[PDB]
């Protein structure tokens, strides 16, 4: 049931959030467990890929003291992408992808400005009353300031290093700096990096979808913008498009200042920020995964049938020398011979 | 080779 | 409007054949042209890979004189392949393939034997009155009489071979006899490889579909014992599994001994001894294709698109370790997907 | 290759 009891903040300062900021969906869901990094369980979970919330790895602990005024006065002048949105739902879309469906538009657009800018149109909306939304999703590189290097360099680099070489994961590909308003959603859809997940300043009610319930979610299809996105629309799903997300089950859980959630590669996630909860920034950790073992074992996981469907759209899209193909195709190869 | 073909993965994300 | 204005065999001994002779199936047949091998349009068909028949190849010319008497007196003792059935339909069945498939079980059984054998059994079943139907299907070997290699040496292999050349194709890999009762049937499957069909004695009805009409006649999964065969029981089609059959279209003829059948590989064909029309033979000769050109050309051609399809569905069932997810994994891949 | 890997085709008959 739930995210479980909302959990107490130290200092008698109450409930840290309340039920009545979390949005209602059609699904059950079951707790993610919260561990020390220290409880063999965690270690346990993390290993057989499963989720699972670290309540005290420090992995960001410098950047607990972070907020807007000192990322502003710290960050420096470089370029931010920042999303807008007329919905709540912050859908992504792959623009590389954007030339082969043509008659498609976003419900979010991307736009470049500085932190201060960002901050800017941030309290725009605020001191006026809006109803836009925006989202700040930028990869953390070499023009931050010297404060932010110095926060960086103070990441538990000791215990996640570790943690890369104990499950053969590849190489650290990049440490996304997310801030975005109360409200905001990411809706579900699932990476090909395992991640692990830092929360740091608001809360964030994070539902989690094993690799297996690939046919309750219903993604596009591969060479669609919203690839690896479920197509089920969370506050009106469409049942008669979508039979199978009526069994659909989840994961939950409420991530805090401090928390790390482990999201496991290719797991589906859905991520919202309180509502009237205040903004939430959260730095994720992107690790290109373990190379495939040599030998494989039947019959195979889900995640590896996952990799093995996508593999074949993509062969099909190019092989038929165009993506529009392959839909027609697939289907003329199951209709009266596998349905 | 052809399983091994077909288990490689990309590294998309958002 | 079907094979036409039966013909009229020479000497005025009357219609080669008349229309009562022929079954009767829910679709519409246009005729297959009829020409001469010095004819242009006839060479303008093959090189286009669309059936035609031709009529004065002298391709197995020798083997006119063929019959029982004759080919028993000459054909050696090896053992010939004899498939029966209690129906008039011979399914094909590849044993390799059985293994998967377990709850299965043909509908016509496999037996070796010498051809005096057959002769009898032929015999057996004529003078008392019985219901078995037997079909010689035999490729041409190195046991064969002196009489016979004879025959053999004396075909057209001048014009035959400038055919092979012509078009680039692979080697001929053997010459099937095919030795049937009237009234017997080959079902609705395609073949890889390019046939030239060589009808000796009686006649048979040869109805022919585009490679471009895989939709409309439901081949079995790939991995099942009757690849390449269609599903749809020509003789009481079930349209609610396969409806697109209502759409199917056909091209037919009526071959009779000296006519050669080009049938180009991929295409769909479904054979029929006419009915008391007394017993048939046929000799075809089975070339490889021509080797994927150099440069593609797109969109591709239906018969490519078959190839696709039919590696697709190859890949899967290896990379599944089990033929019978490749079913399951299709249908998770399209539904709410692609259709 | 890609193409030429799904064009390629078996030589398979009755
Ligand atoms: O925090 C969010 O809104 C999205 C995070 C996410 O999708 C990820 O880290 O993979
Ligand atoms: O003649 C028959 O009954 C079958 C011939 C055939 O299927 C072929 O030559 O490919
Ligand atoms: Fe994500
Ligand atoms: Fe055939």
């Amino acid at each position: 049931s739930g995210s479980g009891e909302p959990r107490e903040e130290a200092g008698a300062l109450g409930p840290a959030w309340d039920e009545s900021q979390l949005r209602s969906y059609s699904f059950p869901t079951r707790p993610i467990p919260r561990l020390s990094q220290s409880d063999p369980r965690a270690e346990e979970l993390i290993e057989n890929e499963e989720p699972v919330v670290l309540t005290d790895t420090n992995l960001v602990y410098p950047a607990l003291k972070w907020d807007l005024e000192y990322l502003q006065e710290n960050i420096g002048n470089g370029d931010f992408s920042v999303y807008s949105a007329s919905t709540h739902k912050f859908l992504y879309y792959d623009e590389k992808k954007m030339a082969n469906f043509q008659n498609f538009k976003p419900r979010s657009n991307r736009e470049e400005m500085k932190f201060h800018e960002f901050v800017e149109k941030l309290q725009d909306i605020q001191q006026r009353g809006g109803e836009e939304r925006l989202y700040l999703q930028q990869t953390l590189n070499d023009t931050v300031g010297r404060k932010i290097v110095m926060d960086f360099l103070g990441f538990n680099w000791n215990w996640i290093n570790k943690q890369q070489g104990k499950r053969g994961w590849g190489q650290l590909t990049s440490n996304l700096l997310l801030i975005g308003m109360e409200g905001n959603v990411t809706p579900a859809h699932y990476d090909e990096q395992q991640n692990f997940f830092a929360q740091i300043k608001g809360y964030k009610r994070c539902i989690l979808f094993p690799p297996d319930q690939f046919e309750c979610l219903y993604p596009y299809p591969v060479h669609h913008p919203c690839d690896r996105q479920s197509q089920v629309d969370f506050d009106n799903p469409d049942y008669e498009r979508f039979p199978n997300f009526q069994n659909v089950v989840g994961y939950e859980t409420v991530v805090g200042p401090g928390d790390v959630l482990y999201i496991p590669m290719y797991w589906w996630h859905h991520i919202e920020s309180l509502l009237n909860g205040g903004i939430t920034i959260t730095v994720n950790f992107w690790y290109k995964g373990a190379p495939t073992p040599k030998r494989i074992e039947y019959p195979l996981k889900a995640h590896q049938k996952v990799a093995i469907m996508r593999n074949i759209e993509k062969m099909l899209g190019e092989a038929l020398g165009n993506p529009q193909e392959v839909g027609p195709l697939l289907n003329t190869m199951i209709k009266g011979r596998y349905n | 080779s052809v399983v091994e073909y077909l288990l490689q993965h990309g590294a998309d994300v958002h």
